[PDB]
C-alpha cells in the first residue's frame, strides 16, 4: 500500500509558473486547455488537457504532499530519462484546505497493459504472442534502466504499463512507490499490489532487491499468457498458496534466501505444477522458460531485467523483417546506452542484432 | 504480522489443499 514512514484566462486557459522535469530548475509559464478528470483516487486526482502552444495532450497527475510519509516520485522521476518510461515535461505546487499538492506534467500515452488484456478477456482471446514479446521486452529494457541507478520501482503491475496502441510503445509509469535500494539499509515489506508482490515480500521480508520488480514481472507475462492473474487472493496468505500450487512448497535453503525467520516451520510439502500444464497447450516453450526464471522463490536465482532482454522469447524481435500487424514497424527496441548495458556489457552481443548497428 | 501466526494460517491452509 503506501511507502516507509495559477491564473485563469479565456476557452478556459490555465496558466501556471511550472518547472520542467529535466535540467536545471528554470521554470517556465506554461498554459492549458480542455482540462478534464482521465482518473481519481485517494491519491489524488488525473487530469488530460492540451498545452495551449503546441497543442500537445499531457496527463496531470496531482497528488496530495502527506508529509506523515516519505515522498520520492518527482526527486525520482527527474533524473529518468528512457524511452520505455513516461517523460516529467513539467512539476508545480497548487493550493483540503491550508494544504499544498505536487502537480506531475506527463507525456499523455492513452492505453494501459491492463485495458488492453481486459479487451481480450471478455473478447475470450488472448493477446498475439507478438504483443506479448514485444510489451515485456520493453519493461524490462524500463527496469534494466532504474536498476541500474539502484532504483527499485516496488509497484510493478499491467496498470502501471501505460500503452500506444498505434505505436506499440510502452511507458513505465507511476513512480509513487520507487526507492532507491541499499544494501543494510531496511524497507518496507507492505510494498507491491496484491497479486503481484513477490514472495519474499508476503512473507515480511525487510532487506528485499530489486529483484521483487522481475517477480512483479513474470507475474504480468504468465497474466497476458493466461488471460487472467496467475496468483490471486486478497490476503498474503491467500496469494502465496496460489504461488506455492504453482512453484510447489518452497525448500528451508528457499525460505532461508526469503526470511530467515520462516525456516524452522513444517509447511505441508506441495507437488509443483509443471509449468506447461499451467498455461495453454499452444504457448510458445520460450514463454514457459522465460516465465520459470523469472517466478523463482530464490530473489538472486531471478533474471536481470537485462539478461531477460536477451532471452530466446524475445528472438523474433530481433529478426530485421518483422513488424507490428498494423502494418508499421516495430519501435526502437536496440537505442542501448551504456548506462543500460553497464550490469552486463557483453550481453550487447546479443541484445544488439548485426542489422541494428547501421 | 508474528511468522508463527502467519506460518500457522499457511500450515492449516496447506494441509487443506494437499488432503
Ligand atoms: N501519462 C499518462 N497518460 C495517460 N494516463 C495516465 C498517465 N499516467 C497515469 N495515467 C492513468 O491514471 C492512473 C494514475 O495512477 P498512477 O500514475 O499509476 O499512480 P497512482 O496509482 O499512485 O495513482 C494510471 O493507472 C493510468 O491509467
Ligand atoms: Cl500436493
Ligand atoms: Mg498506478
Ligand atoms: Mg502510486
Amino acid at each position: 500500500r503506501t511507502t516507509s514512514f495559477m491564473k485563469v484566462s479565456r476557452s478556459k486557459v490555465t496558466t501556471v509558473v511550472a518547472t520542467p522535469g529535466q535540467g536545471p530548475d528554470r521554470p517556465q509559464e506554461v498554459s492549458y486547455t480542455d482540462t478534464k478528470v482521465i482518473g481519481n483516487g485517494s491519491f489524488g486526482v488525473v487530469y488530460q488537457a492540451k498545452l495551449c502552444d503546441s497543442g500537445e495532450l499531457v496527463a496531470i497527475k496531482k497528488v496530495l504532499q502527506d508529509k506523515r510519509f516519505k515522498n520520492r516520485e518527482l526527486q525520482i522521476m527527474r533524473k529518468l530519462d528512457h524511452c520505455n518510461i513516461v517523460r516529467l515535461r513539467y512539476f508545480f505546487y497548487s493550493s483540503k484546505k491550508d494544504e499544498v499538492y505536487l502537480n506531475l506534467v506527463l507525456d499523455y500515452v492513452p492505453e494501459t497493459v491492463y485495458r488492453v488484456a481486459r479487451h481480450y478477456s471478455r473478447a475470450k482471446q488472448t493477446l498475439p504472442v507478438i504483443y506479448v514479446k514485444l510489451y515485456m521486452y520493453q519493461l524490462f529494457r524500463s527496469l534494466a534502466y532504474i536498476h541500474s541507478f539502484g532504483i527499485c520501482h516496488r509497484d510493478i503491475k499491467p496498470q502501471n504499463l501505460l500503452l500506444d496502441p498505434d505505436t506499440a510503445v510502452l511507458k513505465l509509469c507511476d513512480f509513487g512507490s520507487a526507492k532507491q535500494l541499499v544494501r543494510g539499509e531496511p524497507n518496507v515489506s507492505y510494498i507491491c499490489s496484491r497479486y503481484y508482490r513477490a514472495p519474499e515480500l508476503i512473507f515480511g521480508a525487510t532487506d528485499y532487491t530489486s529483484s521483487i520488480d522481475v517477480w512483479s514481472a513474470g507475474c504480468v507475462l504468465a497474466e497476458l499468457l493466461l488471460g487472467q492473474p496467475i496468483f490471486p487472493g486478497d490476503s498474503g496468505v491467500d496469494q502465496l498458496v496460489e504461488i506455492i500450487k504453482v512453484l510447489g512448497t518452497p525448500t528451508r535453503e528457499q525460505i532461508r534466501e526469503m526470511n530467515p525467520n520462516y525456516t524452522e516451520f513444517k509447511f505441508p510439502q506441495i507437488k509443483a505444477h509443471p509449468w506447461t500444464k499451467v498455461f495453454r497447450p499452444r504457448t510458445p516453450p520460450e514463454a514457459i522458460a522465460l516465465c520459470s526464471r523469472l517466478l523463482e522463490y530464490t530473489p538472486t536465482a531471478r533474471l536481470t531485467p537485462l539478461e531477460a532482454c536477451a532471452h530466446s522469447f524475445f528472438d523474433e524481435l530481433r529478426d530485421p523483417n518483422v513488424k507490428l500487424p498494423n502494418g508499421r514497424d516495430t519501435p526502437a527496441l536496440f537505442n542501448f546506452t551504456t548506462q543500460e548495458l553497464s550490469s552486463n556489457p557483453p550481453l550487447a552481443t546479443i541484445l544488439i542484432p548485426p542489422h541494428a548497428r547501421h | 504480522v508474528e511468522p508463527q501466526k502467519f506460518a500457522e494460517e499457511l500450515i492449516h491452509r496447506l494441509e487443506a489443499v494437499q488432503r
